[PDB]
C-alpha cells in the first residue's frame, strides 16, 4: 500500500512528471552555428521533423544535409531505422548559407 | 523458437511482417508500429506459423 517497504520515496530524485516515451528529444546543429532543443512525435517518418526544420529554414536538395548516424537516408520510410527512444540527433553540413553571402 | 510474422495487430488493425505477444498481459497483440511508439516492453514472444522468405 506504502510508496517504498523502506516507507517513503525521497521525491527529491524524480522532479516533475512527463512521459518522456511517445516524445523524443531531436534537435540538428550545423556547422555554421545552429542550436534547436524541442521534442517531436515518433509516429511518422522522420520527414514530418526535419520537413518543418528545412522548410522554415532551407531545403536539404542542395547543400544541406541530414545524417541520421553515418550515411544518408531517404525521408519516405519510418520503419527503415529510425527507431529512436529519446536522445535522438542528427548531424548536418551547411556549404553556404544560401543567402547574404556570396558564396 | 522462430517464425513467420503471420498475426495482425489490435492496436492499429494493420498487421505488419512481424508480430510480438505480450504474455504478462496476456490477449495482447502489437505491431511493429505501436510497439516503437507505445513502447511496451514485457518479455514477449515471437509467435509466427507461416512461410519465411
Ligand atoms: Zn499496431
Ligand atoms: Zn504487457
Amino acid at each position: 500500500g506504502s510508496m517504498s517497504d523502506q516507507e517513503a520515496k525521497p521525491s527529491t530524485e524524480d522532479l516533475g512528471d512527463k512521459k518522456e516515451g511517445e516524445y523524443i528529444k531531436l534537435k540538428v546543429i550545423g556547422q555554421d552555428s545552429s542550436e534547436i532543443h524541442f521534442k517531436v512525435k515518433m509516429t511518422t517518418h522522420l520527414k514530418k521533423l526535419k520537413e518543418s526544420y528545412c522548410q522554415r529554414q532551407g531545403v536539404p536538395m542542395n547543400s544541406l544535409r541530414f545524417l541520421f548516424e553515418g550515411q544518408r537516408i531517404a525521408d519516405n520510410h519510418t520503419p527503415k531505422e529510425l527507431g529512436m527512444e529519446e536522445e535522438d540527433v542528427i548531424e548536418v553540413y551547411q556549404e553556404q548559407t544560401g543567402g547574404h553571402s556570396t558564396v | 523458437g522462430q517464425d513467420r510474422f503471420v498475426y495482425t495487430c489490435n492496436e492499429c488493425k494493420h498487421h505488419v511482417e512481424t508480430r510480438w505477444h505480450c504474455t504478462v498481459c496476456e490477449d495482447y497483440d502489437l505491431c511493429i508500429n505501436c510497439y516503437n511508439t507505445k513502447s511496451h516492453a514485457h518479455k514477449m514472444v515471437k509467435w509466427g506459423l507461416g512461410l519465411d522468405d
